[PDB]
């Protein structure tokens, strides 16, 4: 998988594609169609992160994701596309509350 | 809101953008807002009428701790008002309490307090909330929380 989470407005934000950069997150789409068939995006990347994740986790209201890659975590503010926070993890709980880790 | 995107530089302002909502901050309303904090017009007097008609106790009794500042934190603070009738002021430590307490409630009629915090050596305390109006007395014993 890649890292993203996604916003119940609907917007799955990943990251990357597969190797690519993070930057390209993104997705509120805008129409509809037939449960079989398929769908259109959005294009405006956001992010170029450096730090290979391998975790995507929304904050409780999707909100802040932290976001753990080299093994360090980079939690972001995601909106604001502003790193949220950082540090080194080995392993990880939300305090599911959405407020504490 | 329904969101729309920005170039800063020189915009666009269109009818399209699409909505998505973003959960806001409560808002707690305060009995501070609506108060005046006062003196009484007539406290000897007031105060016990304030009683007559308006007057709502709570009690507890204090075993673990046996000091008023927690309940000080909470009382001078939430409430806004002004503790006294010569009956405000300790140290840095005191032997007894009161605060008989003032301001003016919102739609013009009037809330009032008496804490007689008492200091056996355990605090057994009468929290006393009169008013010049009936929502306050209810509120006075949460509010001061």
């Amino acid at each position: 998988e890649p890292a993203m989470s996604m916003d119940a407005n609907g917007k799955i934000i990943w990251a990357k594609h597969s190797e690519v950069q993070q930057a390209n997150l993104k997705a509120m789409g805008d129409t509809e169609i037939k449960d079989g068939e398929r769908l259109p995006l959005a294009v405006k990347d956001m992010g170029s992160c450096e730090i290979y994740p391998q975790t995507i986790q929304h904050n409780p209201n999707g909100r802040f994701v932290v976001v753990c890659g080299d093994g360090e975590y980079i939690i972001y503010t995601a909106m604001a596309l502003r790193n949220k926070s950082f540090g080194s993890a080995q392993e990880f709980a939300w305090a599911h509350d959405s407020s504490e880790y | 809101f329904t969101v729309k995107d920005c170039d800063p530089n020189t915009g666009e302002i269109d009818e399209e953008g699409y909505e998505d909502e973003y959960v806001l901050e409560d808002l707690e309303v305060t009995v501070a807002d609506h108060i005046q904090k006062v003196m009484k017009v007539n406290f000897e007097a007031a105060w016990d009428e304030v009683g007559d008609e308006f007057e709502k106790e709570e009690t507890f009794t204090l075993s673990t701790i046996k000091t008023l500042e927690e309940a000080v934190g909470n009382i001078v603070k939430f409430l806004g008002m002004h503790p006294c009738e010569r009956s405000d002021k300790v140290p840095e430590n005191k032997n007894t309490h009161t605060l008989l307490l003032a301001g003016v409630f919102r739609g013009g009629h009037d809330i009032l307090v008496r804490s007689r915090l008492l200091l056996l050596d355990t605090v057994t305390m009468q929290v006393t909330a009169r008013s010049s109006e009936e929502l306050p007395v209810d509120i006075i014993l949460a509010s001061v929380g």
